[PDB]
């Protein structure tokens, strides 16, 4: 009887500034794993310039459940981006856990404003690497 | 902040 219960994500996207995709268009992170025997399978889903219409001027930031060996799982989630210095900045984390199931996301559809997170002085594309991270903590499995 | 899902 034994679970990975709490782990963080760090993800690099190369070359942000240049990224071709669109609005509604996503960019998948590789699947990792937590819980018993890596049994609970998770990646990243980033929308560039937005979900939608609503969210245009926007990245969108979503956790999406893989695969789970029951029906659902429930988590808390935080995102957040790493400057130059690899501090934590721009962080927004759920409410309460979340109900998650196989091929769902939950995050934020307006995560960060892309205007600043573009403008080179806010030092958040350090090198025009956009690095993200993401903390997980499960409440059930 | 208010958490949604992208389906």
């Amino acid at each position: 009887s034994g679970k990975v219960v709490k782990f963080s994500y760090m993800w690099t996207i190369n070359n942000f500034s240049f990224c071709r995709e669109e609005m509604g268009e996503v960019i998948k992170s590789s699947t990792f794993s937590s819980g018993a025997n890596d049994k609970l399978k998770w990646c990243l889903r980033v929308n560039p310039k937005g979900l939608d219409e609503e969210s245009k001027d926007y990245l969108s930031l979503y956790l999406l459940l893989v695969s789970c060996p029951k029906s659902e799982v429930r988590a808390k989630f935080k995102f957040s981006i790493l400057n130059a210095k690899g501090e934590e900045t721009k962080a927004m984390e759920s409410q309460r856990a979340y109900r998650f199931v196989q091929g769902k996301d939950w995050g934020f559809k307006k995560f960060i404003r892309r205007d600043f997170l573009l403008d080179e002085a806010n030092g958040l594309l350090p090198d025009d690497k956009l690095t993200l991270f993401c903390e997980v903590s499960v409440v059930q499995d | 902040p208010e958490a949604s899902s992208s389906t």
